[PDB]
């Protein structure tokens, strides 16, 4: 069986709801070698969730429905069974497994939500093997449609926004605002970027080698410099990581804080989403729902007197490295997705028109 | 009405001089002539021509600086007032910085001053002048910079929230400032100072230190019938005000109270 992971260091009292767990130890250390209960792809999947290898939005989502191609594949049928309960029922301890990794991005929700209707509505009559094919068929279908078709539409869409002579401000790590400004500058805009990074993640350098890797002329600063660079800059892409009913926009931590001081700044924001990562859940804060990262990497070096290295011994010291948060919708002025420019009030009306209606 | 013919031929022989300092004058000349008093107070009463507030505001300054010294006290008060406007360009042209969107109400001379102090000190910036039309003054204001050779754009009236996102601060200069930090200013500064604090522009004000009324309007009705007069006068809010640009230094809104408190009207 899988247990659960022990709740690392002392928790924030408004956070104590939400599991804070720690990279240092895994749950793998009290289970069996050949993977039984858990399918082998699954705990390959959980490990490379929980070190942090993967750590892009889309990225997670990619691996996860390899994952099931890969369970899915390594699916056998049982006798009197019907395929369509006995897979439903078999998933939901492989996603729990995950959950308990590291918290699920709303991305991986939908996906899960889109594969159980998927393999809800098999019908009796089809073979093993066949249907096997049919479900493959159909997760690499959804993979390359709503990622790479979406891609190239939202690409295009902000191409044909950005004009020449602009200075463009981005924050955090996203492979969807990187592809739009890499194929913005092959195809004839000339443009600077100013590169927003915090920590502790720090995953701003993966965006400043792939803007440096094809030619653009770059600018790296963090968020309280931020504010001293946005009377010079005319536009702000950011990164979605999630929409919700309302409008909210939820991505990594400074992306709201970043938008007020641009409308503060006069300077219009702009989030690029796809549809798929959309919510019918809603929320307003960042404090019902959030991801707890490690207490232990806000820690850093700045010489050889390291404050935080016992924080532990401490017993009034709290430590808190949010992930998620929220906007307000009248913050944000750009929704940009594959079937045009949207606002923010928009998002469920595409909801209601992508989910059959 | 002797008052009056004095008060056009110091007015209308320098097309470049404001009214309230040759209001002023008037009364020191009277005060030339106890009845000398007696003669400034019928003229004082006797002035009311002008519809500016500057004036009023202005002769009732010297009404009370007045209260055999009495001469000598309005020659100083007319020289403070006459080296005012070199010390008004000297302590505001250093906050405006090169390559810099400059927008500006109708004519006046005293952001003329600044802006050829500006351009004096070797600064190159773009000035946006709104033509401010129940008469064509704001022409005249482009015309007396395109003098100056500096680069200048006449502007339509109802673009000032089309123009306010690329000027990057609104430098206005007002004909009259109440006790709060507002202003008493031509019928146009509302709706500039009201786009400039929606697109959070630092809206600055430059006058002098006679301009200095003691009223307190609430509404867009509360500034006074005889100063209104389609209306000629607005009123702008002081929170919708940045800075002052007075010859006792660059002060904030709050401080016009302070000095009128000191003042005691």
């Amino acid at each position: 069986q899988v247990p659960t992971r022990k709740d690392y260091g002392s928790k924030v009292s408004l956070f104590s709801h939400l599991p804070q767990y720690s990279r240092q130890n895994s749950l793998t250390q009290f289970m069996s070698i050949p993977s039984s209960v858990i399918h082998p792809a699954m705990v390959r999947l959980g490990l490379q969730y929980s070190q942090g290898l993967v750590s892009g939005s889309n990225a997670r989502c990619i691996a996860l429905l390899r994952a099931l191609q890969q369970v899915i594949q390594d699916y056998t049928t049982p006798p009197n069974e019907e395929l369509s309960r006995d897979l439903v029922n078999k998933l939901k301890p492989y996603m729990s497994f995950l959950t308990q990794c590291r918290p699920l991005s709303a991305s991986m929700h939908n996906a899960i939500k889109f594969l159980n209707k998927e393999i809800t509505s098999v019908g009796s009559s089809k073979r093993e093997e066949e249907a096997k094919s049919e479900l493959r068929a159909a997760i690499d279908r959804y993979v390359q449609e709503k990622i790479v078709l979406a891609a190239q539409a939202i690409s295009r869409f902000a191409y044909q926004k950005i004009s020449n002579g602009d200075v463009i401000l981005v924050y955090g790590c996203s492979s969807l605002v990187s592809r739009i400004l890499q194929e913005a500058w092959t195809e004839g805009r000339r443009f600077r970027v100013v590169v927003v990074d915090s920590r502790p993640w720090l995953e701003g350098r993966h965006t400043l080698r792939s803007l440096v890797h094809a030619g653009v002329p770059a600018s790296y600063l963090l968020i309280p410099a931020a504010s001293y660079v946005l009377p010079e800059v005319s536009k702000v892409l950011l990164g979605a990581h999630a929409l919700l009913a309302n409008g909210s926009v939820m991505s990594r931590v400074g992306t709201a804080q970043l938008a007020l001081v641009a409308r503060a700044h006069n300077v219009p924001v702009l989030v690029c989403c796809e549809t798929y990562k959309f919510c019918e859940r809603v929320q307003t804060d960042a404090f019902v729902s959030n991801e707890l990262d490690d207490p232990d990497d806000l820690q850093c070096k700045r010489g050889e007197h390291v404050a935080l290295a016992n924080w532990q011994n401490h017993a009034s010291l709290r430590l808190l490295n949010l992930v998620y948060d929220v906007t307000p919708p009248e913050l944000v002025d750009l929704v940009i997705t594959e079937l045009g420019m949207i606002p923010c009030s928009s998002v469920p009306v595409v909801l209601r028109v992508k989910s059959s209606d | 009405k002797e008052l009056i013919e004095y008060f056009k031929s110091q007015m209308k022989e320098d097309p470049d001089m404001a009214s309230a300092v040759a209001a002023i004058r008037t009364l020191l000349e009277f005060l030339k002539r106890g009845l000398r008093a007696n003669l400034t107070s019928a003229i004082e009463t006797l002035c009311g021509v002008d519809s500016s507030v500057a004036v009023s505001s202005g002769g009732e300054l010297f009404l009370r600086f007045i209260s055999k010294i009495m001469i000598e006290r309005g020659e100083l008060f007319l020289r403070r007032i006459s080296l005012s406007r070199n010390k008004i360009a000297d302590l505001c042209h250093t906050f405006i910085k090169d390559g810099a969107t400059i927008l500006t109400h109708a004519y006046s001379r005293v952001v003329l001053r600044v802006l050829e102090a500006a351009v004096a000190a070797k600064k190159r910036f773009s000035v946006y002048v709104t033509e401010s039309q129940p008469d064509l003054s704001g022409k005249k204001m482009a015309k007396a910079l395109c003098h100056l050779n500096v680069p200048v754009t006449v502007v339509l009236d109802a673009a000032v929230g089309y123009i306010m996102e690329k000027a990057d601060l609104v430098i206005v200069g007002a004909e009259g400032v109440v006790e709060n930090g507002g202003i008493i200013n031509k019928i146009g500064t509302n709706q500039m100072a009201v786009c400039a604090k929606a697109q959070n522009k630092p809206f600055y004000v430059v006058a002098e230190s006679f301009k200095f009324v003691r009223l307190f309007p609430l509404n867009q009705q509360d500034v006074p019938d005889k100063f209104k007069y389609h209306p000629w006068v607005d009123y702008t809010a002081p929170s919708l005000i940045t800075l002052l640009f007075t010859d006792l230094g660059v002060l904030t809104p709050s401080a016009v109270s302070d000095e009128l408190i000191k003042l005691y009207l």
